[PDB]
């Protein structure tokens, strides 16, 4: 659902 | 469920002016109201939907308005091709309900009935059946009161009254009242009269036919 | 060109089974909802229910929950309404209508309507013409009336003075009494020739295929 | 069997619409990930910029979304679509150019003046990203709703298949694009990433323009359209109020209400959930496997929706999806009161009043993740059925305004969610948050239930026809 964010980034 | 009601039933108008038909609901439906038109002997046809929008090939003289619980259909410059029935239908929630409908009738000058009394027929009497028929030919107002007095007594049993539709050429109304009684009952009487009362005159018109005559 | 066709003119005895059909041309009923509506004489419109031909789901009105059934046939593109345990209070006109969605704004296309009547017996009309001329006052306005009683489940056609048609003839609507039908037609356009010129009224019942002509005579 | 049928299929309106949507989603997701990473990097890791970005995006979406829905509802179709595409693409290109140019002159520009131009540059980046997001929202609603409904025509199965395919494309792009863009970023330099983003967006602009023109030419039914300082500030207010009251009066108000309520949750694969997992120490490979499982279950949900709508109906499909999601959320809730769960009421949830940022058992996490995945399958089915309901039951002269107010409502419920994440960021107080989210979900479905009771009566349990 969340349109806006991930963060801490195989 | 939502009960959808129209106050006016008969609306007497005149050619060329504007008319308004009101429809009121018992709940806050919102804007889910459609207006249909039906002519006698035919199927209803769509006129207005969602209380504001018109439907393709519809003359621009029809306008929808209102919201909440009150809605109004307005006709500007009525034309003879617009004397029919109009219904308001809601689709806010099931089950769907329709309005009662409204009549449209043109204007004419007031007139008075031409009463006539016909005695029972000899052939009907020979078959053991007595029928008395009174006919009011032409009169503009729809409302009229008919009283049948037999032997000086306004009997209220065995009387059937039928009213015709609006004449196209004359725009007048007609009515026919029939009283049915047995041969013995007809024989045991000597006075029979019919009295008609209308808004044309205060004094009712009374026509009588004695049994001896 | 979208068209809906219904079979009509149904006359039934009380307590039976009736099936009515609505056939669509110009579109597929699989993409629409089919609704049925009833209209009783001198009464308002009433909603019966709807069907979805794609899967067969049917929604009804609690007033018709236990007496009406609705079915559909996609291959023949037809909808059917079935009524059971009919009573005299069921005589009406039935309409088949098309809807787009669950809350479609309007019924764009309707059917021609089907007349359903529930009766008990059949008979033939009886004509007892009567023109009162007893105690006449003015001969410039002559009104002669003919009454037809005891019609047998059918509409009759009355023509007063077919030889000399006049615009002064008015026929009252028929009424139902004791299971039969009665009507009366009166013509007052005779002017003064009525006491001399003979005028005959002819009444024809097509279901009984009976024609009776009676000439009015002075009393 | 292969030479002709394939050529005929590849030259249809449906396939071209699919291709255009896929290209647009790919570009949008790549840009979004790049912006997130770059703003995290060039500025010190802090919640200030993230909070400002989220708040700006949400509020702009609400207000300008109502307005742009009204605008879309009153113009031609080709004009609006082309306009939206050009605006979004040009915004993205310029924003990326400015980003790279600052990445270049960073220290010199910082020393210039009193550092008052860094704030201006951040403001510019935020504004342009917001403009691009608004254009993307506008083009999404107009294309999907209007063009899909018109192209599908009268068939209802075709509409369902189109919606399912769109959802599958969205899921696959969402899974795939960030991984590829991160790989190309880490295998090179930021110059490679920014140049790639800009060039890809430009080429996509050209190709999508041509594809939209071709689709419009192919379908002739799209051309027709039924229904066709004080005042300068009063008119937007009048449009806003009219749109909201029109949305409130629709007979399908409760369904969209429930769908919007279904948007505030912490039970979704997201930065917060990943942070909690890292706090629990679940590695990265397991996280990738979990993302793959989530994508698989989303696809399964789309397939299930198609089958159920074919079999039972539309409303009952929503009921089934709601029941499934509720059961899976109950399974997830069971996990909180289990051994190995770091939850206690003694510590106050609020700890950063004015500062902010400016072994153990393993059953609990496993139960939580199983719950969220099965919730995902149910939620996707429910979203699809509500979308089809909204598409089917709205007058054409108002398909834009209603859908725009819907988007505004959805984003609102999102914003509140973000707020609580700010209020209780402690890893310990996570469990309590979970409860709240589940509660909200329940409410939504309850509300949807009422809608069903208003359109089916007492016949709420009959999938097949009467016998
Ligand atoms: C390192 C990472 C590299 C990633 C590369 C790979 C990227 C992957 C990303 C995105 C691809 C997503 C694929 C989704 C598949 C959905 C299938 C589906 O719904 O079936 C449908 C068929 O549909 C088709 O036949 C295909 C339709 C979509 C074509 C998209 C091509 C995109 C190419 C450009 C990609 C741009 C990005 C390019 C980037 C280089 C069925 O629907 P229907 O036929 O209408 O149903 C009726 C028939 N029936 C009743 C019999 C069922
Ligand atoms: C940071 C977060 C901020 C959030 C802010 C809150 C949310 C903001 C979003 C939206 C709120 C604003 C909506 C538009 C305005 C509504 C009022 C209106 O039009 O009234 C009219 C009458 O109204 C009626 O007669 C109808 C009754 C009201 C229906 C409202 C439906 C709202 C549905 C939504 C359900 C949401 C459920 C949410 C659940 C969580 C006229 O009013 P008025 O007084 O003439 O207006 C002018 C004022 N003046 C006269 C002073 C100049």
């Amino acid at each position: 659902x969340t349109h806006f964010x991930r963060c801490r980034x195989x | 469920d939502i009960v959808m009601t129209q106050s006016q039933k008969f609306m007497s108008t005149s050619v060329g002016d504007r008319v308004s038909i009101t429809c009121k609901a018992s709940q806050n439906v919102g804007t889910a109201v459609a207006w249909y038109q039906k002519k006698p002997g035919q199927s209803p046809k769509l006129l207005i939907y969602s209380a504001s929008n018109r439907y393709s090939g519809v003359p621009d003289r029809f306008t929808g308005s209102g919201s909440g619980t009150d809605f109004t259909l307005t006709i500007s410059n009525m034309q003879s091709e617009d004397l029919a029935d109009y219904f308001c239908q809601q689709y806010g929630s099931y089950p769907l309900t329709f309005g009662s409908g409204t009549k449209l009738e043109i204007k004419e000058a007031e007139a008075a009935p031409t009463v006539s009394i016909f005695p029972p027929s000899s052939e009907q009497l020979t078959s053991g059946g007595a029928s008395v028929v009174c006919f009011l030919n032409n009169f503009y107002p729809k409302d009229i009161n008919v009283k049948w007095k037999i032997d000086g007594s306004e009997r209220q049993n065995g009387v059937l009254n039928s009213w015709t539709d609006q004449d196209s050429k004359d725009s007048t109304y007609s009515m026919s009242s029939t009283l049915t009684l047995t041969k013995d009952e007809y024989e045991r009487h000597n006075s029979y009269t019919c009295e008609a009362t209308h808004k044309t005159s205060t004094s009712p018109i009374v026509k009588s036919f004695n049994r001896n005559e | 060109e979208v068209q809906l066709q219904q079979s009509g003119a149904e006359l039934v005895r009380p307590g039976a089974l009736v099936k009515l059909s609505c056939k669509a041309s110009g579109f597929n009923i699989k993409d629409y909802y089919m609704h049925w509506v009833k209209e009783r004489p001198e009464q308002g419109l009433e909603w019966i229910g709807w069907i979805d031909p794609e899967n067969g789901n049917t929604i009804y009105d609690p007033k018709f929950q236990g007496k009406a059934s609705i079915t559909a046939d996609t291959s023949s593109n037809t909808a059917y309404l079935q009524l059971s345990s009919l009573t005299s209070e069921d005589t009406a006109v039935y309409y088949c209508a098309r809807k787009r969605g669950y809350y479609g704004p309007y019924f764009d296309y309707w059917g021609q309507g089907t007349t359903l009547t529930v009766s008990s017996k059949t008979t033939a009309p009886s004509v007892y013409p009567l023109a009162p001329v007893c105690g006449d006052t003015t001969g410039s306005s002559v009104t002669l009336g003919c009454l037809v009683k005891g019609y047998f489940p059918e509409p009759v056609t009355l023509t007063w003075n077919s030889g000399s048609l006049s615009s002064g003839v008015h026929t009252f609507p028929a009424v139902l009494q004791s299971g039969l039908y009665t009507l009366s037609s009166s013509v007052t356009v005779t002017s003064s020739t009525w006491p001399s010129q003979s005028i005959t009224c002819n009444v024809a019942h097509p279901a009984s295929s009976t024609k009776v002509d009676k000439k009015i005579e002075p009393a | 069997g292969c030479c002709g049928s394939l050529a005929d299929y590849l030259t249809s309106a449906k396939f071209l619409l699919y291709l255009g949507h896929s290209l647009s989603t790919w570009g949008d997701r790549m840009w979004h990930f790049a912006v997130s990473v770059f703003l995290v990097e060039l500025y010190g890791n802090s919640l200030l910029l993230t909070a400002v970005y989220g708040l700006v995006v949400a509020g702009s979406v609400l207000v300008l979304g109502a307005i742009i829905g009204d605008w879309v509802d009153k113009n031609a179709r080709l004009k609006v679509a082309q306009t939206s595409l050009v605006v979004q693409n040009v915004s993205v290109i310029l924003c990326g150019i400015i980003l790279m140019m600052v990445f270049l002159h960073k220290h010199e520009l910082l020393t210039m003046y009193h550092g008052w131009v860094l704030t201006s540059c951040y403001i510019l980046i935020i504004t342009i990203a917001n403009i691009a997001n608004l254009a993307s929202t506008a083009t999404a609603i107009t294309i999907q709703r209007d063009w899909i409904v018109v192209v599908a025509g009268e068939d209802r199965s075709k509409l369902a298949n189109m919606n399912a395919t769109i959802r599958r494309i969205d899921q696959l792009t969402n899974i795939l694009a960030p991984m590829a863009v991160g790989q190309i970023m880490t295998f090179g330099s930021p110059v490679i990433g920014c140049g790639f983003i800009s060039g890809w967006n430009l080429v996509s602009m050209c190709v999508e323009y041509v594809l939209l023109w071709k689709v419009y030419q192919k379908t002739p039914a799209l051309a027709v359209k039924a229904g066709l300082c004080a005042s300068q500030m009063a008119e937007p207010f009048r449009t806003f109020r009219d749109g909201w009251v029109s949305y409130y009066n629709q007979p399908v108000f409760l369904a969209g209400m429930g769908l919007a309520f279904l948007y505030m949750t912490v039970l979704g694969f997201d930065c917060i959930t990943t942070g909690y997992a890292y706090t629990q120490g679940l590695s990265g490979s397991i996280l990738s496997i979990l993302m793959g499982a989530s994508a698989i279950t989303g696809i399964m949900g789309t397939v299930a929706f198609t089958w159920l709508r074919r079999k039972c109906g539309l409303v009952r499909t929503g009921l089934i999806s709601g029941l499934a999601q509720l059961s899976c959320l109950i399974l997830c809730v069971i996990s909180v009161f289990m051994p190995g769960s770091p939850l206690d009421l003694s510590v106050s949830p609020f700890e950063d009043i004015r500062s902010r940022f400016i072994s153990v058992p393993i059953i609990s996490v496993s139960l939580l993740f199983a719950g969220v995945i099965a919730a995902r399958i149910g939620l996707w089915s429910f979203d699809l059925t509500v979308t089809q309901l909204l598409q089917e039951n709205v007058i054409e002269s108002e398909r834009g305004i209603i859908n725009g107010v819907q988007n505004s409502m959805n984003y609102l419920l999102d914003l509140l969610h973000f707020i609580m994440v700010i209020l209780a960021p402690n890893p310990e107080a996570f469990g309590l948050l979970v409860l709240i989210s589940v509660s909200f979900v329940a409410m939504g479905h309850i509300m949807y239930f009422r809608f069903a009771q208003n359109t089916l009566g007492n016949k709420l349990f009959a999938c097949g026809p009467d016998a």
